[PDB]
């Protein structure tokens, strides 16, 4: 009953099971630990970062090793459009003979790989199960390096100080230039040297790379300035990927669009992209001042940025010390940027597939988009939660105020009511009218008169599609016109490739849109606005409100303030995160439902099914869920089973976890404490069991813990059931 | 505030004509989101001068037939801009540069919240001594004449645009400018 | 809800139906209760998914009000 | 009939009467000019 | 209130029902005792319950109860 | 109502030259004339309403300051009403004629609806 | 035309939809007898369907590839009767409602028992205010000018 929460003496003195539960959930909140200083905080965070990167590299190495050992990578190379990639083998003693037979792939039961790693590794120039093994070996070596570094930087003479950790200019210069630019430069080097010849049949391994010229002229044009030579003779339109037939000699080109065979971006396009990004980031990494008297001091930049007329208060004067001294502000900024970035990855890796033969891998396309959108929602909610935490525990009004006037951040708490009221107005506006139009379509179609539907053509979005060259909406605007200056300017660089790809019905590049797209985009906007409303309200109201003008004194996460003053359930800022998680899950569900139904109709060919039935709710319920759930639920029946049996089991498992979350959310404490007391009496008053007694007094889960557990069940069930549905439906419908 | 500013005359009684009270919205709620009366008056002078110049530039070339030698002979203001933009790109570029320089030197951005060293449409610019030595009432009367002529030119240019868009919107227009 | 689900499925599968002139009994669903009501996947598929076909396909018919109330009750 | 008229002035009765009247004229507009997808003008 | 509800049920059976047609063909006519006004296209709810009648099929079993009571006329 | 009754009687009798103004029936003339002439009448009546009540046009705004005899627009160019002795009789006559004209305006409009030809 | 759509008067799928609906209604009509009310109702349904389709055809309505009228709400006055005119109508009506509600709230807010007059409406005063909302655009831009529309600093604020 002691010594487990070593970091908290208050918990270690708890005589109940709450100590164990809270010991888990407070282990990473280093700022709240006993005998805590800032130096130890930054050093522990640094070591934890090292361990985390080691974990990531070990996970990647495991994926590589299992593809190399139990996969069919080599067979998939020779026939990427017919051979289904294998993730890893299965050894489960609970299998019957039927399950073994159904999951049997080649030599052993195995799982199909939906991560798209086969296409990614094939694109970057891997052709052998020994290339994957080398990658796994190297990644385990890197993990060992990172673990050694993490141990080393906790040693006495190697523990960095607060000044080093808060040295913003040095870290920015190095991160930008070194990390981004130099990693892009090295990736361009690999892309060219290995990937470009490997796509043309020439093997460039760790033996013949110092003697195989990536370009026939060989670094002469680069120093000579004849950089056009690297773009001459690109890959033809009859080039077979991985073979020298119809190949070229160029390494950096503009082509635009996709490879005619793999239906993916040109490797020479991506090498040029990464070279340009490398140059730009290396240049941008010299901005801030270091030991050589030139550069920028960001404190001065922030302080000097006050509009002269005066509408942002005193400007950004106090922001430098605010961000530097708070790890939650930086964490929130990083999480918001990462969420936007992974939303970008999801939205671009389906419209512009970058890996060979990934466009025809429909289950992996759906899985990748869903995975990245869910990660995006999680990251955004985390960014807002950490902003709220910064408000609660790191924000100092004195730093952000100069002689009564407030800086740009402190002024966000002055018109907080205006911000929240207008977020509420936008949410109500969008919800009222999107639901009104959807229900109008529902009722009108149900009454057998679909012509009375309200169908709004998304002209604004179709205008953008025409601006990028789509000649489908008869707009003749910028790139849909051959005479506009936008078209004449790039008529010789990348329009022929771009136009040939955007004006193609088999791509996902700028999918044609209609009224259903309009309505679902408005639903998405409503979801985004409502999630933002909850999170922003929790962040701004974190330090106090009218119901609790001292909420900052109770911390970020506390159960309530009691039944007084009318009742104060879910009044903390943590509860705002807890409520906004449901809205994030709902919004990501809407986004992924829209994406998956649109792409299922596109792949099956019945795009008229979406364009007609997507305007009313029953259309969704009947033609997406009810229609495509048939292959999934018949993964095992009283007659047999298929390789989709695991997905049906996961479907039911997700439903069960969802409803257990419903348990933990609807039923609150107090009802579970008295029942536990009855159980305690029963155990204490029964023979043959009195010999065994608990060391920690069994008590009901706390209010905040119960909310967390219900949210965890809700989210896990949500994710599992939707993953099972999307994967099984795609597999069982599209062969 | 409008009682002590140039712009009102016998045509609208003796009071400043302001049906919508737009001159008094600057002092209303907000630090500044709606223009001050000084910004509105500078917009008056600028729009009126531009409208007078544009009326001359649609009347003289289009009707009288006077044209700069190496410029397109297009008696139509809806195409003359593009025609000269292609025919003499350097001339249009120099005109744009001169306009930008003139406006940047005479910047009116502190007029939005009220204030600044300049007056409403001061601009210096008295070459031929028309206001060399005059009574204050005479200068005010000349300013009022300028403002009223600018408003009239605004109305004339709006009428041009309306008749081009909606035919028959100005009945006497084609009988008062017989050529395009 | 479980009681009424049991009643509906059991009656439709093992009581209700039509009788042929020679005495052959054919039920509404066909006796699937005995073998497919013993798993949760069976309840999900052979009862909920299977018998929800009439509700979702009621649009445009005289039972469309039932589909509308289905959606509204979900809401 | 002094307190009965005050009872009819209560929020529920007034809201019920107003919503009944509102639904009434909406339903009757839609009966006399049905299937109006756009503005009649 | 209960008596008013029962009176409404009997009135609907008397005026807006196909009870007389259902009496002559209980095994082939579906009981209906509520007709729907033709507004906003909702007249599709008037189903083909049989007996030269259009309306909403009734699942409360009032027709069978009335027949068991000996009620043979509206 | 008085002006509208006189309008009926004159319209069925006199009418204006032109194809649009050729319906002896007032109800059908409301449709044949088109929206353009009617909307001009609507806007002119609005201008009159604004200028005659001098801004205060609503139930809560009018008579808020008092000093406004009900129905007293001051309109009397021909000078009938200088003598206060006949002023009360003129007011009563105007009220009675207005009420009678409301009843008659309803009567004429509904006669045109149930028959369709004219008033005669 | 706009957005690749075509007028519904020349949309073959629109006429196919009309023909299919009429055929279904006539097939339903076949199973009833003589001039009985069911046949009259089905005939009225057929007539209303034909009238609605004809009106939609002659309405400057653009139909997609599904033969359904699509709304052009980018702002152009050509299709102004689809969104813009109903938008103006709703803005007028909703501004009327909001104005009369605000006026009633502010009027009974200066009496002895403001809360009593909110559950028990002063029907005379309510009727007086409600019929005065036809000038809400003018009343709003006569109270905003006088500063009587917006509060300044008597509004309450939370602790931070
Ligand atoms: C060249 C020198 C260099 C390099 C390579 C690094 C590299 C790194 N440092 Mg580091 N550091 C440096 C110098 C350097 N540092 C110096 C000089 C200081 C002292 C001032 C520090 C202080 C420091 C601290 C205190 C910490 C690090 C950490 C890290 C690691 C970050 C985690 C990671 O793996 O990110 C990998 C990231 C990438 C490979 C690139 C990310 C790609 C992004 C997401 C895509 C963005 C593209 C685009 C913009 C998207 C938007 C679209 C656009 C249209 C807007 C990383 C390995 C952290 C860590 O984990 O420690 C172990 C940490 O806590 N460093
Ligand atoms: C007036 C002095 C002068 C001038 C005008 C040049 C001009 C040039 N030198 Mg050069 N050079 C100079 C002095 C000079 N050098 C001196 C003093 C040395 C050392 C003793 C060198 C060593 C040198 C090398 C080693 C190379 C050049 C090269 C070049 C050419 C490549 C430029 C280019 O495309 O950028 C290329 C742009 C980038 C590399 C990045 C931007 C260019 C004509 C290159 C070449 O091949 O010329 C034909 C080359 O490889 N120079
Ligand atoms: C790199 C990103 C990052 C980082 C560094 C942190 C770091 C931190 N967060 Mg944070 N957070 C993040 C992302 C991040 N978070 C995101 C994305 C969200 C939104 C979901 C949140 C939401 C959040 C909240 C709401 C809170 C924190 C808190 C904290 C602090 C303490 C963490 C703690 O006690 O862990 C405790 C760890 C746990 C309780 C483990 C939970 C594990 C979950 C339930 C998943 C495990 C189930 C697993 C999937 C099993 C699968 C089931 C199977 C059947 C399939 C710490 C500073 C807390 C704090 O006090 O901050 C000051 C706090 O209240 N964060
Ligand atoms: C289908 C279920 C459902 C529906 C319809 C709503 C609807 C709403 N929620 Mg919500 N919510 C739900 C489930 C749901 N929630 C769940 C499960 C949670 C997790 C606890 C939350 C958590 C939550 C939070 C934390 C917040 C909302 C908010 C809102 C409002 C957003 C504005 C809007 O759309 O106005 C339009 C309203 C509708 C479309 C629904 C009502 C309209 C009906 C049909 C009118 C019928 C009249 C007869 C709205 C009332 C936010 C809010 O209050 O914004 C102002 C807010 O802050 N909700
Ligand atoms: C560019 C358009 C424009 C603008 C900004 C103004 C602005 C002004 N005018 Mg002015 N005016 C204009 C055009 C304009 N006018 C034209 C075309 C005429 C001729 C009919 C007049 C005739 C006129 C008179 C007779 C008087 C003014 C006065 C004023 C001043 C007080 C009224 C006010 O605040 O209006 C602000 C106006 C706007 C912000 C313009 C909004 C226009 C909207 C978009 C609707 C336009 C279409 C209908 C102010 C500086 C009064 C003055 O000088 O007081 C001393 C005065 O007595 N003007
Ligand atoms: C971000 C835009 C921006 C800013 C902040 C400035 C700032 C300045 N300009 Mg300037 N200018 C700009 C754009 C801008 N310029 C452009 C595009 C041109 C045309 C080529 C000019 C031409 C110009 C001239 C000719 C002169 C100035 C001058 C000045 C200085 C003071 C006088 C003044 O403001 O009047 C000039 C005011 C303007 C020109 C108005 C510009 C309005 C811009 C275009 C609006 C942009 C706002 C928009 C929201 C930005 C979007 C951000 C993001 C979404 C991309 C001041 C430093 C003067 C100077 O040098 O003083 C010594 C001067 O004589 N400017
Ligand atoms: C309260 C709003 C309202 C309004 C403005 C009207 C308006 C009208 N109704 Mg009416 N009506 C209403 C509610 C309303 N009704 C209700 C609640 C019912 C009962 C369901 C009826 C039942 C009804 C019948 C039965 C008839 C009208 C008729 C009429 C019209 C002539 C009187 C007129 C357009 C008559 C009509 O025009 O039909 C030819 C007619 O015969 N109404
Ligand atoms: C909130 C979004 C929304 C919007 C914009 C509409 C809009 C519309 N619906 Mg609709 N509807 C909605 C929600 C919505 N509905 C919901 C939630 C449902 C489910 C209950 C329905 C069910 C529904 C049906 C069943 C029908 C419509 C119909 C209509 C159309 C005719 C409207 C009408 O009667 O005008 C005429 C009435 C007015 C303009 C009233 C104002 C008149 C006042 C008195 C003017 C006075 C001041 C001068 C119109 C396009 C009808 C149609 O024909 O569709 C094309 C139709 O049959 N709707
Ligand atoms: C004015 C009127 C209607 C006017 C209608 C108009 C202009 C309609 C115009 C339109 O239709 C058209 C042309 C075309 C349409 O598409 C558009 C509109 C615009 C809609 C009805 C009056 C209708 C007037 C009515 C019904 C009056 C009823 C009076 C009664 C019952 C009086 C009874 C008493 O007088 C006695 C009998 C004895 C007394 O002592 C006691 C009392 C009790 C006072
Ligand atoms: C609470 C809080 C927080 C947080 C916050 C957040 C979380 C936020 C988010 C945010 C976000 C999330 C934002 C976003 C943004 C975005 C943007 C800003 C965008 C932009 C874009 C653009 C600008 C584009 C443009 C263009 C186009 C459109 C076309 C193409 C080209 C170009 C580029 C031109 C913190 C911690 C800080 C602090 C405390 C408080
Ligand atoms: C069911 C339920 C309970 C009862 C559930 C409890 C007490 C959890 C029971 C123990 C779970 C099943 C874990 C058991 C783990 C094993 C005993 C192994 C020990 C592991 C620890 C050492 C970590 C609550 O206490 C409660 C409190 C507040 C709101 C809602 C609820 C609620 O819904």
């Amino acid at each position: 009953v002691y010594k487990f929460p070593k970091f908290s003496k208050a918990l270690a003195e708890d005589p109940s099971t709450r100590r164990i539960w809270y010991g888990i959930a407070t282990a990473h909140d280093f700022e709240s630990h006993d005998a805590m200083t800032e130096s130890k905080l930054y050093q522990k965070i640094f070591a934890s970062h090292f361990g985390h990167i080691a974990i990531i590299f070990l996970w990647t190495a495991g994926n590589l090793f299992h593809v190399a050992w139990q996969g069919n990578f080599e067979a998939w190379i020779l026939n990427p459009l017919k051979v289904r990639p294998i993730a890893h083998a299965i050894w489960d003693p609970h299998f019957g003979q039927a399950a073994y037979k159904a999951f049997l792939k080649t030599s052993s039961p195995a799982n199909l790989a939906l991560s798209g790693v086969y296409e990614w590794w094939y694109t970057i120039g891997m052709r052998t199960n020994n290339d994957l093994y080398q990658g796994s070996f190297f990644l385990i070596l890197l993990s060992s390096l990172l673990l050694f570094a993490g141990w080393l930087h906790l040693q006495p003479s190697f523990r960095p100080s607060l000044d080093w950790f808060k040295a913003n200019e040095y870290r920015l210069n190095h991160h930008l230039s070194g990390l981004f630019g130099v990693s892009s430069l090295a990736w361009t080097g690999h892309l060219v040297h290995v990937a470009i010849p490997e796509s043309r049949g020439i093997h460039v391994g760790w033996d013949n790379f110092l003697t195989v010229l990536p370009h026939p002229e060989g670094l002469t044009p680069f120093f000579s300035g004849n950089w056009k030579a690297y773009a001459q003779n690109p890959d033809t339109a009859s080039h077979i990927f991985g073979s020298g037939e119809g190949s070229g000699t160029a390494i950096l080109t503009f082509l635009g669009g996709f490879h005619p065979q793999t239906k993916s971006l040109w490797l020479t396009d991506m090498a040029h992209h990464h070279l340009a990004i490398a140059v730009l980031f290396i240049v941008a990494g010299h901005m801030y001042r270091t030991n050589w008297l030139i550069g920028h001091q960001m404190k001065l930049i922030l302080e000097a940025h006050r509009p002269p007329g005066g509408r942002l208060g005193i400007g950004h004067i106090g922001l430098y010390e605010t961000i530097t001294n708070s790890l939650h502000f930086q964490l929130g900024l990083a999480l918001a940027a990462l969420g936007v970035a992974t939303s970008l990855t999801a939205q671009h890796m389906y419209a512009l597939p970058p890996y060979a033969f990934l466009a025809s891998n429909f289950p992996t396309q759906a899985a990748l988009y869903t995975h990245h959108q869910y990660i995006a929602g999680f990251l955004m909610v985390g960014a807002f939660a950490h902003g709220a935490i910064f408000f609660v525990r790191d924000y100092d009004p004195a730093v952000n105020t100069r002689n009564g006037e407030k800086n740009v951040l402190a002024r966000m708490l002055e018109h907080k009511e205006a911000i929240i009221s207008h977020l509420s107005w936008v949410s109500l506006f969008l919800g009222f009218h999107t639901l009104g139009i959807y229900v109008h379509n529902d009722v009108v179609v149900a009454f057998g008169q679909p012509e009375k539907q309200i169908l709004v053509e998304p002209l604004f979005a179709e205008w953008i599609q025409a601006a990028s060259g789509k000649t489908l909406y008869n707009f003749d605007l910028l790139l849909a016109s051959s005479n506009s200056p936008a078209s004449v300017a790039s008529s010789q660089l990348w329009l022929p490739g771009w136009l040939s790809a955007i004006n193609d019905g088999k791509n996902s590049l700028f999918l044609p849109i209609g009224p259903g797209d309009f309505l679902v985009h408005h639903a998405i906007a409503l979801g985004l606005h409502t999630t933002t409303l909850i999170l922003v309200k929790g962040a701004l109201d974190a330090r106090g409100s009218k119901l609790m003008p001292d909420k900052k004194d109770f911390g970020y996460s506390f159960p309530c303030d009691g039944p007084g003053r009318g009742g104060t359930c879910d009044i903390s800022a943590w509860d705002a995160f807890y409520l906004a998680m449901f809205w994030m899950l709902n919004t990501i569900g809407w986004v992924t439902f829209y994406w998956h139904w649109k792409h299922l109709t596109l792949w099956q060919g019945n795009q008229v099914q979406f364009n007609e039935s997507s305007n009313y709710i029953m259309g969704w319920l009947r033609d997406y869920l009810w229609l495509n759930s048939s292959p999934l639920i018949n993964g095992y029946n009283p007659f047999g089973m298929n390789s989709l049996s695991v997905w049906a089991w996961m479907f039911l498992f997700g439903h069960l976890v969802w409803a257990t979350g419903f348990m933990f959310l609807i039923s609150w404490r107090g009802y579970w404490q008295e029942l536990i007391e009855t159980i305690v009496w029963a155990h204490e008053r029964t023979p043959l069991a009195n010999l065994v007694r608990w060391k920690d007094k069994p008590v009901a889960l706390s209010i905040v813990q119960a909310r967390l557990v219900g949210l965890a069940h809700f989210t896990i069930g949500y994710v599992l059931t939707y993953a099972a549905f999307v994967i099984a439906s795609t597999i069982g419908k599209l062969g | 505030g409008l009682e002590n500013q140039v712009g009102f005359d016998i045509e609208t009684g003796g009071k400043p004509w302001d049906p919508f009270g737009f001159a008094g919205v600057s002092e209303r709620n907000g630090l500044g989101i709606l223009p001050h009366i000084k910004w509105l008056q500078e917009s008056e002078i600028k729009h009126g001068r531009t409208a007078m110049l544009a009326f001359l530039g649609v009347i003289v070339p289009g009707s009288l037939g006077i044209y700069v030698p190496t410029y397109p002979q297009e008696p139509d203001f809806t195409k003359a801009f593009s025609a000269a933009l292609q025919s003499n790109p350097l001339g249009m570029a120099q005109i744009a540069l001169a306009v930008a320089i003139i406006e940047g030197h005479y910047y009116a951005g502190d007029f939005w919240t009220g204030g600044g060293d300049r007056q409403v449409g001061a601009f210096g610019f008295d070459p031929l001594g028309f206001s060399k030595g005059k009574s204050e009432a005479a200068i005010k009367s000349m300013q009022l004449k300028e403002i009223k002529n600018g408003r009239l030119a605004m109305i004339a240019m709006a009428a041009f645009a309306s008749e081009k868009f909606i035919p028959g919107s100005v009945p006497l227009l084609h009988s008062a400018f017989p050529t395009l | 809800s479980i009681v009424i689900f049991h009643f509906s499925w059991k009656m439709q599968s093992d009581v209700w139906g039509t009788v042929s002139p020679t005495g052959a009994v054919s039920h509404i669903t066909g006796g699937n209760f005995a073998q497919s009501s013993i798993t949760i996947n069976g309840w999900l598929r052979d009862f909920l998914w299977s018998q929800a076909a009439q509700v979702v396909q009621s649009y445009g018919s005289s039972l469309s009000a039932y589909g509308l109330i289905f959606l509204g009750a979900h809401f | 009939m002094k307190d009965f008229l005050k009872y009819l002035s209560t929020a529920p009765v007034l809201l019920t009467a107003w919503l009944t009247f509102t639904a009434g004229f909406v339903i009757e507009i839609n009966r006399f000019y049905p299937d109006a997808l756009t503005f009649p003008f | 209130v209960i008596f008013l509800w029962l009176s409404g049920m009997h009135f609907h059976g008397a005026y807006f029902s196909n009870y007389s047609a259902w009496l002559t063909n209980p095994t082939s006519t579906k009981p209906s005792a509520q007709i729907v006004w033709p507004i906003v296209g909702q007249e599709v709810l008037n189903a083909d319950v049989g007996g030269n009648f259009q309306g909403i099929q009734i699942t409360s079993g009032f027709f069978q109860l009335w027949r068991a009571e000996g009620i043979t006329s509206e | 109502a008085m002006l509208a009754f006189l309008g009926f009687i004159v319209q069925e009798f006199i009418r204006l030259p032109g194809d649009l103004y050729s319906e002896p029936n007032g109800v059908k003339a409301f449709f044949q004339v088109g929206p353009q002439p009617l909307l001009q009448i609507f806007l002119f009546c609005g201008f009159l309403e604004f200028n005659m009540h001098k801004g205060k046009l609503t139930q809560v705004d009018m008579f808020e300051d008092g000093k406004r005899e009900p129905g007293n627009f001051g309109f009397d160019p021909l000078g009938f009403g200088k003598d206060p002795a006949k002023r009360e009789r003129y007011a009563l006559a105007e009220l009675k004629n207005g009420r009678l004209a409301m009843i008659a305006i309803g009567g004429l409009v509904h006669h045109a609806l149930v028959t369709g030809h004219a008033t005669f | 035309d706009i957005g690749g759509l075509n007028p519904c008067k020349d949309s073959e799928v629109f006429q196919k939809r009309l023909a299919k609906t009429v055929k279904k209604l006539e097939n339903r009509l076949k199973k009833y007898e003589e001039g009985t009310p069911p046949q009259i109702a089905i005939q009225q349904q057929i007539t209303q369907t034909k009238q609605r389709f004809t009106r939609y055809a002659d309405s400057n309505l653009l139909c997609g590839n599904d033969g359904l009228p699509h709304l052009i709400t980018d702002g152009r006055w050509s299709h102004g009767s689809e969104f813009l005119l109903p938008s103006i109508l709703f803005l007028y009506i909703s501004g009327w409602i909001g104005w009369v509600g605000r006026k009633y709230i502010r009027t009974v807010g200066q009496t002895s028992n403001p809360t009593e007059k909110e559950i028990i409406i002063d029907v005379p005063l309510a009727i007086s205010i409600m019929t005065s909302g036809f000038l809400w655009p003018f009343a709003a831009w006569q109270e905003f000018l006088s500063g009587d529309l917006i509060a300044s600093d008597e509004t309450i604020t939370t602790s931070p």
